[PDB]
RNA sequence: GGUGUCUUGGG
């Protein structure tokens, strides 16, 4: 009767959290223990994948806050057996700056992760001696708050290229237009 | 880098009080409290401090330039 | 005509109320207390020697800014005007400071305090750095470690902040009158209806709520103000108010000089 | 990279044909010529020893 | 100088599209056929329906570049509250007397009808316009 | 790419190195301020002077033998203000016109006679548009049939070079054929064109600082009862597409001619979203208040269109990867997570959400796919395009 | 973080800007009409978060597809007397007299961008040719022209 | 290749700048591309003066 | 770079005089100051103080552009005045307002304390 | 004061 819910139980996420087995025990032990898998391009094909795990159980109002999910209509019984980590994990390495992208028109989330590439700021923390043709050093870096959860990951905060100013939404004298 | 010398929009000295503000930290305080305790009461001021972060530990790093 | 009530005042903040004059004097007031009050600050670095692992250039600006006791700096010529060559000792304060880690571990905190003036046309309490407290070390010019010596001379002298964001004596001007309202002058956005959403301005109880039958009066203006001088502390806030207007009345005198100097 | 080339310009290379769902990035891409080819690797890309 | 004058109870009036300008109907009571439509500044001149107002139309409020009035010097508006300037831009002489005449008072319109004998004067460029109560 | 990516100008010699333009001139440029860079050249000697002054100076080039209509317009700011400026409720206190007079170059230097005189003097924002427009103008536009009375204040009529009534926006003033510039145009030469660009756009600019605009979150979200509307009209699109299914997928369908049973069933179902969030949109456009701003701008047509506040506020609809709807890139279904044959149009790509919600992930991949071919889209037929202006000119 | 890009047009002293009640002023002011062509609410939301952020102090959570609405933030906002949907009253700083209008502002995350004013403009006189040609010489490190 | 459009000379690039204090039949040079740059003019028995001017 | 200096904002030219007086032609009795290095800190002021007088008609100011440390008034008062002395009257009004603010906060500022 | 390729970019 495990059927429909996740195998990865508290019990994972509890070790993964002291950093060993309860008689190293990192990722790659998660995947040969046997609690996520891969798939390739093609498997990918004869699956089936739910978003998050909060949509294992059949779920079941109306109030205006939220997002719409499909309630998977078809399938009094359904059959998954795949189901995401978290899908915020399709951006790319210079995506998932983009705080709330998913609010957005792709073509800006385009022009981001290809300007978010661009910017001034503190790329390795030995300017001092690599001698290199350009470099540049933004003097006052600023880790910003927009910031999701895998900022946790690619170093950004502690590593920022980019400062917080007192945006002003607003015609004043028309040198903005 | 280092904590800087005037919060960038409004304009009061904000370096001084870093340290300060680490310590408190050290007492299980909230960066809200903190900054409460520490008279920051605009925002422009309360970014200034709430976001720094601070490099020149690591620029120190390095076994002596010299 | 024209009255003045502090409110809650300490050497920094000064909530005042200056009500029974125009809107642009507010203003222009405003606009003083921000640009135009002279003060005293750092303008020539020269380092002889640095060995930190911060650049040049950055501690001269740092330094540029730093706030300084100027409380009697409008005694003290101007830079472009003193009947001397570059700088001497009448419209300048010289300031050197010099640290050095010395010894082969832990970390050095150069701040502020270790400022120390070598001259200066005293005993004009100018030139020092500004202190909260006598305890207070300060603005954090800079970390050092081993052999890391530091030994920075400047010059200091007296802007105005056309200038430069440095003579800015005062921080924050805060600043608002008619906060209901009652002159229209505004338009509050607004979708359920208007009285519920914008909370109401710190200054609710000064001024009384309108009448609901109230008609529009179509003659009345901005009357009452309250403004709020904040200051680093490079001055005292009540040298800044009267220092305000004693710039804007030799503005003003120059001025009238003017029209009289065509006649 | 792909060395499609661009002698073809058939723009068929170029769509985020829709197995792209967490193999590579929607949101990375350069933009005039190398648009659509160049190609980012989803934040949890593993390529097989 | 007065180039007409009648009294209007207001029938309808509506805000709807604005917070400061609504438009008044006026009918007289001395003589019907003689519809009126106005639009008027509310923060300036609060109305109410079925009310009254007394309206004159001149074209010279005497008894070129206007500056605020002196306090000494007097006008015809000195009897009145609410005096308004406009251009007569339309004078539609039709049928034996559906004469309507369209002042613009600057965004402020105004259409007015009746008797030929009553408007025939209202050929003019100027209309001061000064409503009472 | 046309004759009017060259024009003359003149120098005015200002410091801090960049290039100064006026912002009437950014729409033959078509070039914004996202960082185009254009090229300076210079005359040498004095019969190149005298051409350029005399043949390829802006004044003489604001009728395109395009399509006979002007081609510098009135933009982005100075057009939604000269429309808020001149609602009907603006009035204007008599300090701030004394300086809204001063502005205007051309200007006489006689004030207007104002359009109150008791209890306290105003203007009309609509005196002060006329004090630009040079004496001697004409001008009778219509839309919907209005009177010589107009309610609601649209059309526009103006005598003598009074505006008389009228919101005015692009269909007057704008780049719109037989519009104002071009009316002043014919009827004064150039010259005169010219000065009036400055003069609407000192004056509308400073009124509108003294106003100042913005923007907020909130104009682009609706109460809950548009709210209730929305999702209402969403959903019977959604019943009816699965009827239209339990037709066709029954054998009901009545096949159009010339389309096989798919290419129908297709532009069908087309037909019936599209329809949907025509409603959808319609009902939030309606809906919003006056003085909300993306209705503000919408209707002064500076930036913008319905099909945004209907994106913006109210839903997305279906997405299209080259005409037809979102193939089977996988085995008979988009993606991994939904099953095979589920033609619904949750599935093949019913952006069904509005931003201010925020996507779901699959319609978030979907609509990247959409901008996907935009961009690729505007990367490559620029190609084409290019080479055919060279053919055709040469 | 959106694309709204562009650069500076022009810069004021501290007090000519705008400036609201407590004695914030702006420090980088987009122009409105970026905004509703192209349909990036991102930027206002983040904008939103942001204000909260400072004021109750602690980072917020932008992970996309997760469960943060608008309003619940609009509500955190309001708690700590804000009007709830980003606005507030602001003044005009060449006269006091206040903005008809209500503004939305907060701090929002901007990143400096190479392409920097001395890294494109240029000129010629005239100067080095080539020698195959004589046609003045390509590039902007070598007083090149243009074509 | 250099027939049809060759490279020139007394041009210049740049970024430019929106700016509505202006005309509408006007362009705004910074300084140095000003001193960079030039015209030739012609002496005549009318200007002497200012090309002196410019001269010194 | 070719920013100008950064005190051109305030440093009169040397044979430009801090005002330059200019008699306007259009209609009669009105006329031009061309000031150097103000801003709206000082014309804002002149401005409104000449907005409640009597005998003064039209006058207002504009700033050319903000690029440049100078701005243009215009003064138009009755038949009776020239110019000139207005704008002197309204000096001596704003001195001695503004002396009677600096006595009363000066005392006020005591009391408190 | 090279010149030739390729690469990455910007509008
Ligand atoms: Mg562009
Ligand atoms: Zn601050
Ligand atoms: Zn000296």
């Amino acid at each position: 009767d495990n059927k429909g819910e996740l195998r990865i139980t508290k019990e994972h996420i509890r070790k993964i959290q002291q950093g060993y087995d309860d008689d190293v025990y990192g990722w790659s032990s998660l995947v040969t223990s046997g609690v996520i898998e891969y798939v390739d391009g093609e498997e990918e094909e004869t699956i089936m994948i739910a978003m998050t795990p909060e949509d294992l159980q059949t779920r079941s109002l109306n109030d205006t806050a939220k997002r719409i999910k499909p309630e998977m209509s078809t399938s009094s019984h359904h059959t998954f057996t795949h189901c995401e980590i978290h899908p915020s994990m399709i951006l790319g390495v210079a995506a998932s700056i983009i705080p709330f992208p998913d609010h957005n028109q792709s073509p800006r989330n385009t022009y981001q992760s290809a300007m978010g590439k661009q910017a001034m700021g503190v790329f390795l923390t030995n300017y001092n001696v690599r001698m290199d043709t350009m470099a540049n050093i933004l003097y006052y870096p600023q880790k910003p708050l927009a910031k999701t959860q895998a900022m946790e990951y690619l170093k950004f905060r502690e590593l920022p290229a980019g400062q917080n100013a007192i945006v002003a939404i607003a015609c004043y004298s028309g040198y903005n237009q | 880098m280092i904590i800087p010398v005037r919060c960038f929009s409004c304009g009061k000295v904000v370096g001084d009080k870093w340290d300060a503000y680490l310590r408190l930290l050290e007492e299980g305080k909230q960066e809200g409290d903190a900054l409460d305790e520490l008279k920051l009461k605009r925002y422009c001021c309360r970014r200034m401090v709430l976001t720094h972060v601070d490099l020149i530990e690591k620029f120190l790093r390095y076994n002596p330039l010299e | 005509e024209p009255k003045v009530n502090i409110i809650n005042a300490q050497d920094d903040e000064v909530e005042l109320m200056l009500s029974d004059v125009n809107l642009s004097l507010a203003n222009s007031l405003r606009r003083t207390m921000l640009a135009e009050v002279p003060t005293l600050a750092i303008d020539l670095v020269e380092i002889k020697m640095n060995t930190s692992v911060l650049a040049d250039e950055f501690i001269s600006h740092r330094l540029g800014l730093i706030p300084l006791v100027s409380e009697d700096v409008e005694e003290m010529k101007y830079s472009r005007d003193c009947t001397c060559e570059d700088y001497c000792d009448e419209c300048s304060v010289v300031l050197e400071l010099s640290a050095r880690h010395e010894g082969e571990e832990g970390t050095t905190d150069v701040y502020s305090s270790s400022l120390i003036k070598v001259s200066g046309p005293g005993n004009l309490n100018v030139g020092e750095p500004v202190r909260r407290d006598d305890y207070d070390q300060g603005i954090l010019l800079c970390k050092l470690r081993n052999h890391q010596e530091l030994n920075i001379r400047c010059i200091a002298k007296k802007g105005i902040a056309k200038e430069h964001a440095k003579w800015s004596p005062c921080s924050a001007i805060a600043f608002e009158y008619d906060p209901h309202n009652k002159l229209k002058h505004t338009d509050f956005w607004f979708e359920v209806d208007a009285k519920k959403e914008w909370p109401d301005s710190k200054y609710a109880t000064w001024e009384e709520p309108p009448k609901p039958g109230e008609v529009f009066d179509y003659k009345a203006k901005p009357n009452r103000f309250y403004m709020t001088v904040e200051t680093t502390g490079s001055l005292k806030a009540n040298q800044v108010f009267s220092r305000g207007i004693k710039t804007l009345q030799e503005k003003l005198a120059n001025v009238l000089f003017e029209l009289e100097n065509s006649r | 990279n792909t060395p499609i080339g661009r002698d073809g310009k058939l723009a068929k290379p170029r769509q985020l044909h829709n197995t792209h769902w967490g193999l590579v990035c929607p949101a990375e891409t350069p933009e005039g010529q190398a648009c659509g080819l160049v190609k980012n690797l989803s934040l949890l890309s593993g390529i097989s020893i | 100088s007065a180039l007409f004058d009648d009294i209007f109870t207001v029938q309808t009036v509506d805000n709807g599209r604005y917070n400061k300008v609504s438009r008044i109907i006026g009918i007289s009571t001395t003589n019907s056929a003689i519809k009126l439509t106005l639009d008027i500044n509310n923060e300036m001149f609060p109305v109410s329906q079925d009310d009254s107002l007394t309206v004159t139309l001149a074209n010279s409020l005497s008894l070129k570049s206007w500056r605020p009035p002196k306090p000494t010097d007097k006008s015809l508006a000195d009897d009145y509250d609410y005096v308004m300037f406009g251009t007569v831009y339309k004078f539609e002489e039709g049928d034996e007397d559906k004469i309507k005449v369209y002042v613009s008072f600057g965004g402020l319109l105004m259409c007015l009808e009746g008797g030929y004998k009553s408007l025939a004067s209202l050929k003019q460029d100027n209309l001061y316009i000064l409503i009472r109560r | 790419l046309h004759k009017m990516s060259m024009m003359a100008h003149r120098v005015k010699v200002m410091p801090y190195s960049t290039f100064r333009l006026n912002l009437s001139v950014t729409s033959p440029y078509n070039a914004d301020f996202d960082g185009d860079e254009m090229n300076l050249h210079v005359p040498q000697s004095e019969e190149t002077r005298a051409e350029l002054s005399q043949l390829c100076a802006v004044p003489l080039q604001i009728v395109s033998p395009q399509s006979n209509k002007p081609v510098m317009g009135i933009v982005q700011d100075t057009l939604c203000g000269v429309r808020k400026m001149t609602l009907r409720d603006t009035f204007i206190e008599y300090e701030q016109v004394m300086n809204m007079l001063f502005w205007v170059p051309s200007w006489d230097g006689v004030v207007p006679q104002p359009a109150i005189l008791k209890p306290k003097p105003l203007w009309t924002g609509k005196q002060l548009l006329s004090i630009a427009i040079p004496s001697g103008i004409h001008l009778q536009r219509t839309d919907g049939g209005n009177s010589l009375l107009s309610p609601k204040d649209n059309g526009m009529l103006i005598v003598d070079g009074k505006v008389m009534f009228g919101v005015v926006d692009k269909k007057t003033v704008g780049s719109g054929g037989g519009g104002l510039i071009h009316t002043v145009m014919r009827e004064k030469g150039p010259k005169i064109c010219a000065e009036l660009f400055g003069n609407i756009q000192k004056v509308v600019n400073y009124w509108l600082l003294h106003n100042g605009f913005s923007i907020g979150i909130g104009d682009a979200i609706a109460d809950a009862s548009t709210m209730k509307e929305i999702t209402h009209a969403i959903s019977s699109a959604k019943e009816q597409v699965q009827e239209i299914i339990y037709k066709a997928q029954h054998n009901e369908l009545e096949l159009k001619p010339g389309m096989t049973l798919r290419e129908s069933f297709e532009g069908e179902v087309s037909r019936t979203l599209n329809d949907a969030r025509d409603s959808a949109g319609r009902s939030a456009e309606m809906n919003l208040k006056d003085l909300n701003n993306v209705k503000q701008m919408v209707s002064a047509g500076s930036k913008g269109s319905f099909i945004n506040i209907a994106q913006m506020s109210a839903c997305v609809g279906q997405q299209m990867v080259e005409g037809k709807r979102i193939a089977f890139g996988f085995a008979d279904r988009s993606l991994p997570h939904f099953t095979k044959d589920d033609f619904s149009p949750e599935s093949k790509g019913f952006v069904e959400n509005s931003y201010l919600r925020g996507l779901t992930p699959q319609e978030f991949f979907f609509h990247a796919m959409a901008g996907r071919e935009g961009l690729i889209d505007t990367a490559v037929k620029t190609a084409e395009t290019g080479y055919i202006q060279r053919r055709l000119v040469k | 973080r959106h694309g709204q890009k562009g650069t500076i047009g022009v810069t004021y002293r501290h007090e000519d800007m705008p400036f609201s009640a407590e004695g914030i002023v702006p420090d980088l002011i987009i122009n409105p009409h970026a905004i509703p062509s192209r349909m990036t609410v991102a930027h206002l939301i983040e904008c939103l978060l942001s204000k909260v952020g400072s004021i109750r102090g602690y980072e917020g959570d932008a992970t996309p597809f997760t469960d943060l609405t608008v309003d619940a933030v609009s509500n955190l906002l309001r708690d700590n007397g804000y009007q709830s949907r980003g606005f507030e009253v602001m003044y005009n700083g060449h006269t006091g007299k206040k903005l008809m209008a209500q503004v939305f502002f907060g701090p929002t995350y901007y990143q400096r961008l190479r392409h920097m004013v001395d890294d494109k403009i240029h000129a010629r006189a005239r100067g080095p040719v080539q020698v195959l040609t004589r046609q003045p010489v390509e590039g902007r490190s070598r007083d090149g022209g243009l074509r | 290749g250099n027939l049809m459009g060759k490279r020139v000379d007394f041009s210049a690039r740049t970024v430019i700048s929106g700016d509505p204090n202006l005309e509408l039949d006007q362009v705004g040079v910074p300084i140095s591309i000003a001193k960079t740059l030039s015209y030739p003019e012609t002496v005549t028995q009318y200007n002497i003066h200012r090309l002196t001017e410019y001269v010194r | 770079m070719n920013a100008p200096d950064r005190f051109e904002l305030f440093i009169l030219p040397d044979d430009v005089p801090k005002l330059k007086i200019t008699p306007d032609s259009r209609v009669p009795n009105c006329i031009i100051i061309k000031f150097e290095r103000e801003d709206h800190t000082l014309a804002n002021l002149l401005r409104e103080e000449l907005a409640l007088y009597p005998d003064v008609t039209f006058v207002a100011y504009k700033v050319e552009h903000p690029l440049f440390a100078n701005f243009v008034m215009r003064l138009q008062t009755e038949e009776g005045t020239r110019p000139k002395q207005a704008l002197e009257r309204a000096c001596a009004s704003i001195i001695n307002k503004l002396k009677t603010l600096d006595h009363k906060f000066n005392e006020e500022w005591n009391i408190k304390n």
